[PDB]
């Protein structure tokens, strides 16, 4: 009751089970997944989507049941000399499967290359940083998101 | 490009040795199926394929 | 527009050991090619900017092979293997992916050295200023390190303030030294009241404060 | 090798056209873009725009309404015209050779630099005052001396000693702004004083806006 | 495959297609442009840069482009005289159109 009655959370929309009927259920297990995403591409968290982050670092199955909750937390992350805390990898690799959680940070690129360093022309370093230093950006503010399940 | 007319340029297609009197998965010029291959005495006209 | 940032803004480095300066971007810097465009300039005091690195990985003609860069995307790093006496200046990083191309704030590199005793001198005014309407006395400080100091003018054993200005010079590239001077202004009417003038100098490397004075009435 | 150089007026009145010229010598006609760049006092650098040899150009959106640039092949000179300027445009201008043409931006060569000031105030001539050495000016075997220039406007001033023959121990401190509104600057030279009595001390003072060239004499006592 | 596997190509960049899948999806008609340029001036041949070749000579568009190839050819272009027969455009008065 309190979570849906809470207006401090910017976004609370989910399906599989209607929120009003959640007060009468006794499901087996509850998963609490939390991470940080930019204010943009938040809708990509929903399953059956396609995008830079959705298909690559957190994919949800089409048989998913549970809810997604996101709220703004730009009061303690930005307005300083940079943030540089929350990394990510770019459009690379060979796509994702729902619920892997794979971390194999390594240097690779097409073009018949060896593995020695960065070497901008042939290879790249996959991961880089977010930037929320500007106060600008409705979809650039450092939002925080959690995803429950059933 | 590839959006003006029907494709007239195609890549090469490889071929595999054909076997007889054995259950295989054949693919003749896009015709697919399963069965065994054996010699016949049919009298196909020169312009007919199957 | 895209804004450049550096870290830190000032950096003191002893000769011999490697250093590093970082310049972070606000947008991805990678064109349709495999190249990432960047630059690193070096402005010595009193001169014009020069080119050191372009494309972030290829040096320029005549530059000593001690400088290098790396990184891609939004992170880059420049390192100096061995700093020298001539590496005093302000460094900038330029992006050139699209119009406009703007620089950063500018990192200031500082070179460290063993403390040396400052030398002091005083300049009494001559008759030309004595007849031009204003008399000025100048105190001189030479080849001292660190720059941290503070001076007073003691006129007839009375502290003076609010009517003096001091001048500082950027660190020399040949010996890594700082020089300072002090100027005091005074009109003719109230000048004919005092007899003795002096400037006070205090330095970290000096065991005791040093006071040099002069008396009005001797050529 | 290429050696760029600027030339033009130093003082300009508010809301008046500004004209300069970056002459190019040595390497003549070629396929190289040329740009301009400026620097507010004690701040970062600001790139303005670039011009091609033929005449095609692209401009900074901020300064795309009151600025023009051209070229002249015969005289190997290109000029910058800025009109309706304000006091915020007082800065030093450098002319480049590579151009930051959103492709590579290799600034291969830079000019010496010219300072321009925006004001309705007039231009004034300095008054040079020698810094004669005295007994207190010597502590042991070393004595120091120089020159002081007063009441000059606008900046800058170039000071030289012995027609460039004295380059050791020379120092020129940055100018300071007085409350009355007239700038002030002095220079001093340190020497291993062992030959005083016959050495001639001459400070070479110049002022391009007011074409004032004076070589004041400094003597002990 | 004969051109892809050859080691004589210093640079081989493909746009919109990964090089080893072109034999699958077949396109209706292709083109083969050719010319001679410098070594350090190769990089202007790309979708939307600005230089001496991307504005006044053969210029790529911002649309789809295929695979651009280059290699070193100093073997048969040499000697004291220098191949002055080569020429390029350096005094154009205006921008160009894709494939002018």
């Amino acid at each position: 009751s309190v979570l849906y009655n809470s207006a401090s959370f910017s976004t609370f929309k989910c399906y599989g089970v209607s929120p009003t009927k959640l007060n009468d259920l006794c499901f087996t297990n509850v998963y609490a997944d939390s991470f940080v995403i930019r204010g943009d591409e938040v809708r990509q968290i929903a399953p059956g989507q396609t995008g830079k982050i959705a298909d690559y670092n957190y994919k949800l199955p089409d048989d998913f049941t549970g809810c997604v909750i996101a709220w703004n937390s730009n009061n303690l992350d930005s307005k300083v000399g940079g943030n540089y805390n929350y990394l990510y990898r770019l459009f690379r690799k060979s796509n994702l499967k729902p619920f892997e959680r794979d971390i194999s940070t390594e240097i690779y690129q097409a073009g018949s290359t060896p593995c020695n360093g960065v070497e901008g022309f042939n290879c790249y370093f996959p991961l880089q940083s977010y930037g929320f230093q500007p106060t600008n950006g409705v979809g650039y503010q450092p939002y925080r998101v959690v995803v429950l399940s059933f | 490009e590839l959006l003006h007319a029907p494709a007239t340029v195609c890549g090469p297609k490889k071929s595999t040795n054909l076997v007889k009197n054995k259950c295989v998965n054949f693919n003749f010029n896009g015709l697919t199926g399963t069965g065994v291959l054996t010699e016949s005495n049919k009298k196909f006209l020169p312009f007919q394929q199957f | 527009d895209i804004v450049m940032t550096q870290s830190p803004l000032s950096l003191p480095v002893t000769p011999g050991e490697p250093a590093s300066i970082s310049c972070r971007s606000s947008q991805s810097l990678l064109q349709n090619n495999g190249y990432n465009y960047l630059a690193w300039y070096l402005q010595k005091p009193g001169q014009s900017p020069q080119l050191l690195i372009y494309l972030s990985s290829t040096r320029a003609s005549g530059v000593p092979d001690r400088f290098s860069g790396s990184g891609s995307g939004t992170d880059f790093t420049l390192k100096i293997s061995r700093v020298e006496a001539e590496d005093v200046g302000v460094y900038y990083c330029m992006q050139s992916l699209q119009i406009p191309g703007t620089f950063g704030q500018g990192t200031r590199l500082e070179i460290k050295r063993t403390v040396a005793a400052p030398s002091v001198f005083i300049f009494p005014p001559s008759d030309e200023q004595l007849k031009s309407g204003t008399a000025s006395v100048v105190c001189l400080l030479n080849n001292f390190y660190p720059r941290e100091a503070k001076v007073q003018w003691k006129v007839d054993n009375a502290l003076q303030s609010g009517n003096s200005q001091e001048s500082v010079t950027e660190q020399d590239s040949k010996d890594s030294t700082y020089s300072l001077s002090s100027t005091l202004t005074l009109s003719k009417a109230d000048y004919e009241k005092h007899k003795v003038y002096a400037c006070e100098v205090t330095h970290q490397g000096l065991s005791s404060p040093v006071t040099k004075s002069f008396n009005r009435g001797e050529c | 090798q290429v050696q760029l150089q600027e030339s033009g007026p130093g003082l300009v009145k508010p809301s008046e056209t500004l004209s300069l010229t970056c002459t190019v010598s040595g390497g003549f006609i070629g396929p190289h873009y040329w740009s301009w760049v400026r620097q507010p006092p004690g701040k970062g650098l600001e790139w303005i725009g670039y011009i091609y040899i033929s005449g095609s150009t692209n401009y900074n959106p901020s300064l795309k309404s009151r600025l023009t640039i051209s070229v002249d092949m015969s005289k190997s000179q290109f000029s910058l015209t800025l009109s309706s300027a304000t006091a915020a445009d007082t800065a030093v201008y450098y002319c480049a050779r590579g151009g930051g043409y959103l492709e590579t931006g290799p600034f291969e060569y830079w000019g010496q630099g010219t300072l321009v000031t925006v004001s309705s105030a007039s231009t004034k001539g300095p008054s040079v005052f020698p810094l004669a050495p005295s007994s207190k000016s010597t502590s042991g075997g070393t004595a120091a001396l120089g020159c002081l220039v007063k009441d000059y406007f606008p900046e800058p001033v170039t000071v030289s000693w012995n027609s460039g023959a004295l380059t050791s121990g020379v120092h020129t401190f940055p100018a300071v702004l007085q409350s009355s509104g007239l700038y002030s600057l002095s220079s001093v030279v340190t020497v291993p004083s062992s030959s005083l009595g016959t050495q001639t001390y001459i400070c070479n003072v110049n002022h391009k806006p007011s074409n004032t060239k004076v070589d004041k004499r400094v003597e002990p006592k």
